RNA sequence: GGAAUACUGCCAGCUGGGACUGAGGACUGCGACGUAAGUCAAGGAUGCUGGCAUAAUGGUUAUAUGCCGCCCGUCUUGAAA
RNA sequence: AAGCUCGUAUCAGUUUUAUGAGUGUAAGAAGUCCUUGUUUGAACGUGGACAUUUGAAUGAAGAGCUUUUAGUGGGCCAUUUUUGGUAAGCAGAACUGGCGAUGCGGGAUGAACCGAACGUAGAGUUAAGGUGCCGGAAUACACGCUCAUCAGACACCACAAAAGGUGUUAG
RNA sequence: GCCCUGAAAAUGGAUGGCGCUCAAGCGUGUUACCUAUACUCUACCGUCAGGGUUGAUGCCCUGACGAGUAGGCAGG
C-alpha cells in the first residue's frame, strides 16, 4: 500500500485505496431514555449495556443500522494492534451459553476449529481480514466489556458527534487510541 | 482546536459511458482529516449536485506552510451567515503562518461577531507582498521603522501564597 | 481459577503464542524498511502547491 | 363541507347526501358480517335504504291524502 | 444497568422430582435417575420421565389394550411396559402368552396375565432383565378419553 | 385487467381515510363495481383485519413478489446448469460490498479548486 | 543539494516508584529454560524478621467531631404545603 | 400455572433487496421440474425426483398448541405529524416516549431537566455537573469584549417598537 | 457584539451565600484535575442455567444475573 501510493505520485495519479472492511463500535450511553429503534438496534449488535464493544462487518445492510444508533455509539476503523490486544486481554468466548476465557489453544480448536480455526491468532487473522467465516468468529466471541477511557473522553460532553467535539459517530482512525484507552 | 491545511480532492464515482469524472479539490482547514472530509462534502454538496453516497474522496493531504519562521501580513475574506443572508468580512491579521491567522481569525470572530466554525466560511486567505497593500491601521502601526515600545506595569506571577516584600511593577 | 494477561505475563504469552520467540529474537517490531528514491510528480507538487 | 373549504347542497343536483355514493373508499362494516349481505357494496345498501326511506315518506303521504 | 434481552432468573422446570412421598417410588426414580445418567438409552429417559408424573396424567392401561399391542408385526414377544397400573377387561376373551412390565397390577389383569402363562413384574426387575430397554414396547393410556 | 380473489392489490387513487394510500392488501371480495381489500393495521401491539371497499379504478395489481418469483426461476436454472457442469455456484444474495483499490490519473482530469 | 527535528502511529523493546487484592488447598493441564538430571514468575502467596502476649488489637457503651437524615400510618396524581 | 409436540424449531418495535405511496407489501416443504389427466389460454393433478452451497444482513434458547386465573383500566407531562384557531392562551385527532410502582449523581432547593437505574464490599476509571472561599477539584494557559448611581453570571418566551443613546469595538 | 434606557409598588433578603471588575462576568480554544448505587477487575451472599458424581430433594465444577406498589410462588 505504502509503494503503491508512492508509484500513483511518482506517476502523476492517484492512488485510492480499499474502503475499510471492518469497524469496531462501542456503546456510549446508558440503558435509560433510549428510542425504540436504536435501543432494537443496540441489541442486534449485542450492545446491551455501557462501554461493551463489537466488530461489524462493513456491508451495506450493517452501515444503515450504524447510521441508526450514531448518537449512541462511537465506532470506528481497527487496527491490528488494536484487535489483537482487545483479544488477548478481553477475549472471552461463547462456549454452551457460557462466558469462557481464551486461556488455551484448546478451547477455540475445540469450537471453531471445523472452520479451520485452531489458535487465537488464527482468529485474530479471521478478524482482521474478514474472511469466509467472520459470522461465526465474531459470535463465537463474546462482546468485549471495556472500561471507561483511562485518561478521559478529551471532551467536555459526550453527546455530540465526533465532528461538533463531542464523542458519538464515525471518528475512523481514532478509535484506536480511544479503544486502547478503554482496554 | 490548534487547526491545520489540508487539500481535499474528490470526484463524482465512475460510471459506465460516463468514465473519468472531473476531480475537484478544496484547501479545507481543520483540526483532523474527518472533519476535513466532512467540510469537504459539506461545500462540495452546497456547490455542486454531488453527495457523499454518490462520490468518493480521491486524496487528502496536509499542506505545510512554505515559510513558517517568516512574519507575514495576511488579508481574509470570509463570509457568515445570517437570516438576511450571507455577508463579507476582510480582516487583516499579522502572523507567521496561515493555520495561525486561521484559528486567530476563528477567535476573534467567536469573540467579536459571536460566530462559530460551522457558521463561518473561510474564502480566502492572501499573503500580502508589499506593505502599501495593507489598509487596516491595527496591522499598519507595526509596520513602522524602528519599531520601539515598552511593557509598563508588568505583573510577576507568585509561586507562595505570602510574599515578604512590596512588589514592583517595573520592567 | 484465575485469567492471566498474555501482554503481561510473558509465560502466558509463549503459551498462547509459539512465534513470539521469533518475533523477539527477530526485532520484528523494529524491523528497517529497504530505502528507496521515488520522486512525486511536478502536477502532484502543482496541484498540491496550488491555491 | 368541512373536510374541503367549499359550500355545497345538502340535497337535490350535486348534493352532499349522494357523496357516498362517489367516495373513493369505503370500509365495511364489522356488523355486516355473518350476513348474506356481506359481500354487496355498501355505497348500493346506502342507495337501497335511501330509497326504501323515499318510499316510506310517499306512502306517509298518500296515507295522510287518504285519511 | 443492562438492556436485557430475556427474562431473568427462568425456571425451565420440567418436573425435577415427583410430588409423592412414596419410598419405594422414590427408589425406582432414584435406580432410572442412574439408568438414564449412565447407560445413554432413550427408553431410560422417557421411563424416568414418566414416572415423575401424576395421577390424572398416568391413566390405566388395559390388558386388551396390551393385546392389541402385542397384535403388531414383530411384537408377539416384546416385553410390554406401562408407568402406571395395568387393569383388568372382560370384554376380551383370548389374552396371549406376555411378559408385562408395570408400577401396579389390578388383581383382575395379574390374575389374567398369569393364568394366560406370562408373568407379572415390577420395573426394577424390568431394568435388571433389560438395562437399555431391549424389545420393549412401551404404552400409555388415553388422556382425553377421561373428562 | 380483471381482480380475482386473493390478489395483492396497491391502493393508488387517481379525501377520507387518506391513511390508506400507498397500502398494499389481499383481495376478499370482487363484485361488478367494486373490489374489497383486507388490509392489517398496527392497532396497539398487534396487527388488526380490516375490510376495505374500493373502486375498481382506485386500486391496481402489485408487483410485490415479481424479483421473488423470477429469481426462484433463475435459481433453479442455475442449479440446474451447475448439475450439467459440475462448478460451486453462489446462489445467495448479497448485500452492497466496500469497493476495492483503485488508480485515479490526472490525464486530461487536471484536479480543479473551487 | 544533503541532513535533522516536529507530528502521528507501531514494538510478542528495556527499566524505576506507588496503591488494593492473596480467592483456591495432595498430584493431574497448557507451557518455558536446559544435551541431560532437573528447574521455573507455567491451572489463585510464599519466605525471612521483630514487638506484644494484654485491654495492646478488637467488641460494647456514653459522648464529641465531619457530612448525610422532615413524622409515621392512611387517603387522594401529588403532597412541606 | 399445568400438560402435549418441535427445537438449524420458532422467529425479530432492525437493516438490505425488489416493488408501491410520498412509510405499506414480498423475500421458498403452506417450495420447484418433467410427464398433458379436470371444466389452443387462465385456474385444479395422477407417477418420478432434486438437501446439511434450501435460497439477503444482524441477533436469537427456547418456540407452537390445548386448558387453567389473581390485580386492574379514563391519568398528568413532553416530542413529532395533521385539521381549525384566539387579544393572548389554544381546541380536536394519530404515533412515540417520561412518570405513578424508583432509589442513586448533578441542576442551591423541587412530579415530569441533565446523567444513570439499585445484592454486600475493595481498588481503579468516568457520566452529567464543576475546580476563588463555603466545597472535593487550575486565583490554569490563551485570544478578544464589557464598567452598569443596585452590570452579569437565566430560563433564549415576554417586556421588544431590531425603538432610543455625543458609550465602546469590529465590519 | 457588549453596555445604558426599554415601568416599578408596598415587613428585611438574596446569580444558594460571601464576594468578584486585564473577573471569580461574556464568547471561544487547549489541557490538567474532582467524583455516582454507572463502567472495568477481584472476593463474598443468593437466584437461575449448564455439566459431573454407585448427608443423592446431597456433594463437586462452570457461567450469567440481583429495582419494584397491587399481586403471585417458595423457604423459614
Ligand atoms: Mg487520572
Ligand atoms: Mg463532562
Ligand atoms: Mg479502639
Ligand atoms: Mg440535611
Ligand atoms: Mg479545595
Ligand atoms: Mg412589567
Ligand atoms: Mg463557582
Ligand atoms: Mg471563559
Ligand atoms: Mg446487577
Amino acid at each position: 500500500i505504502i509503494q503503491a501510493k508512492r508509484d500513483a505520485k511518482a506517476a502523476g495519479s492517484y492512488y485510492v485505496e480499499a474502503q475499510h472492511k471492518l469497524v469496531f463500535v462501542v456503546r456510549i450511553k446508558g440503558i435509560n431514555k433510549i428510542p425504540p429503534k436504536p435501543r432494537k438496534v443496540l441489541q442486534l449488535l449485542r450492545l446491551t449495556r455501557i462501554n461493551s464493544g463489537t466488530f461489524v462487518k462493513v456491508t451495506k445492510a450493517t452501515l444503515e443500522l450504524l447510521k441508526l444508533i450514531e448518537p449512541y455509539v462511537a465506532y470506528g476503523y481497527p487496527s491490528y494492534s488494536t484487535i489483537r490486544q482487545l483479544v488477548y486481554k478481553r477475549g472471552f468466548g461463547k462456549i454452551n451459553k457460557q462466558r469462557v476465557p481464551l486461556s488455551d489453544n484448546a478451547i477455540i480448536e475445540a469450537n471453531l476449529g471445523k472452520y479451520g480455526i485452531l489458535s487465537i491468532d488464527d482468529l485474530i487473522h479471521e478478524i482482521i481480514t474478514v474472511g469466509p467465516h467472520f459470522k461465526q468468529a465474531n459470535n463465537f466471541l463474546w462482546p468485549f466489556k471495556l472500561s471507561n477511557p483511562s485518561g478521559g473522553w478529551g471532551v467536555p460532553r459526550k453527546f455530540k458527534h465526533f465532528i461538533q467535539g463531542g464523542s458519538f459517530g464515525n471518528r475512523e482512525e481514532f478509535i484506536n487510541k480511544l479503544v486502547k484507552s478503554m482496554n | 482546536a490548534h487547526f491545520k491545511e489540508y487539500q481535499v480532492i474528490g470526484r463524482r464515482l465512475p460510471t459506465e459511458s460516463v468514465p473519468e469524472p472531473k476531480l475537484f479539490r478544496m484547501r479545507i482547514f481543520a483540526s483532523n482529516e474527518v472533519i476535513a472530509k466532512s467540510r469537504y462534502w459539506y461545500f462540495l454538496q452546497k456547490l455542486h449536485k454531488v453527495k457523499k453516497a454518490s462520490g468518493e474522496i480521491v486524496s487528502i493531504n496536509q499542506i505545510n506552510e512554505a515559510h513558517p519562521t517568516k512574519v507575514k501580513n495576511f488579508g481574509v475574506w470570509v463570509r457568515y451567515d445570517s437570516r438576511s443572508g450571507t455577508h463579507n468580512m476582510y480582516k487583516e491579521i499579522r502572523d507567521v503562518s496561515r493555520v495561525a491567522a486561521v484559528e486567530t481569525l476563528y477567535q476573534d470572530m467567536a469573540a467579536r461577531h459571536r460566530a462559530r466554525f460551522r457558521s463561518i466560511h473561510i474564502l480566502k486567505v492572501a499573503e500580502i507582498e508589499k506593505t502599501a497593500d495593507v489598509k487596516r491601521q491595527y496591522v499598519k502601526q507595526f509596520l513602522t521603522k524602528d519599531l520601539k515600545f515598552p511593557l509598563p506595569h508588568r505583573v510577576q506571577k507568585s509561586t507562595k501564597t505570602f510574599s515578604y516584600k512590596r512588589p514592583s511593577t517595573f520592567y | 481459577v484465575l485469567k492471566k494477561n498474555p501482554l503481561k505475563n510473558k509465560q502466558v504469552l509463549l503459551r498462547l503464542n509459539p512465534y513470539a520467540k521469533v518475533f523477539a529474537a527477530e526485532k520484528l517490531g523494529s524491523k528497517k524498511a529497504e530505502k528507496t528514491g521515488t520522486k512525486p510528480a511536478a502536477v502532484f507538487t502543482e496541484t498540491l502547491k496550488h491555491d | 363541507d368541512e373536510a374541503s373549504g367549499e359550500w355545497v347542497p345538502k340535497w337535490g343536483y350535486k348534493g352532499a347526501n349522494k357523496k357516498l355514493d362517489d367516495q373513493w373508499l369505503v370500509e365495511v362494516d364489522d356488523k355486516v358480517k355473518g350476513t348474506d349481505n356481506e359481500l354487496i357494496d355498501p355505497r348500493t345498501l346506502n342507495r337501497a335504504e335511501r330509497k326504501r326511506l323515499v318510499k316510506k315518506n310517499e306512502k306517509q303521504q298518500r296515507r295522510n291524502m287518504k285519511n | 444497568g443492562i438492556d436485557h434481552t430475556s427474562k431473568q432468573h427462568k425456571r425451565s422446570g420440567h418436573r425435577t422430582a415427583p410430588k409423592s412421598d412414596n419410598v419405594y417410588l422414590k427408589l425406582l426414580v432414584k435406580l432410572y435417575t442412574f439408568l438414564a445418567r449412565r447407560t445413554d438409552a432413550p427408553f431410560n429417559k422417557v421411563v424416568l420421565k414418566a414416572l415423575f408424573l401424576s395421577k390424572i396424567n398416568r391413566p390405566p392401561v388395559s390388558v386388551s389394550r396390551i393385546a392389541r399391542a402385542l397384535k403388531q408385526e414383530g411384537a408377539a414377544n416384546k416385553t410390554v411396559v406401562v408407568v402406571g397400573t395395568v387393569t383388568d377387561d372382560a370384554r376380551i376373551f383370548e389374552f396371549p402368552k406376555t411378559t408385562v412390565a408395570a408400577l401396579r397390577f389390578t388383581a383382575g389383569a395379574r390374575a389374567k396375565i398369569v393364568k394366560a402363562g406370562g408373568e407379572c413384574i415390577t420395573l426394577d426387575q424390568l431394568a435388571v432383565r433389560a438395562p437399555k430397554g431391549q424389545n420393549t414396547l412401551i404404552l400409555r393410556g388415553p388422556r382425553n378419553s377421561r373428562e | 385487467k380483471v381482480y380475482k380473489v386473493g390478489d395483492i392489490v396497491d391502493i393508488k387513487a387517481n379525501m377520507p381515510h387518506k391513511f390508506y394510500q400507498g397500502k398494499t392488501g389481499v383481495v376478499y371480495n370482487v363484485t361488478k363495481s367494486s373490489v374489497g381489500v383486507i388490509i392489517n393495521k398496527m392497532v396497539g401491539n398487534r396487527y388488526l383485519e380490516k375490510r376495505l371497499n374500493l373502486r375498481v379504478e382506485h386500486i391496481k395489481h402489485s408487483k410485490c413478489r415479481q424479483e421473488f418469483l423470477e429469481r426462484v426461476k433463475a435459481n433453479a436454472a442455475k442449479r440446474a446448469e451447475a448439475k450439467a457442469q459440475g462448478v460451486a455456484v453462489q446462489l445467495k444474495r448479497q448485500p452492497a460490498q466496500p469497493r476495492e483499490s483503485r488508480i485515479v490519473s490526472t490525464e486530461g482530469n487536471v484536479p480543479q479548486t473551487l
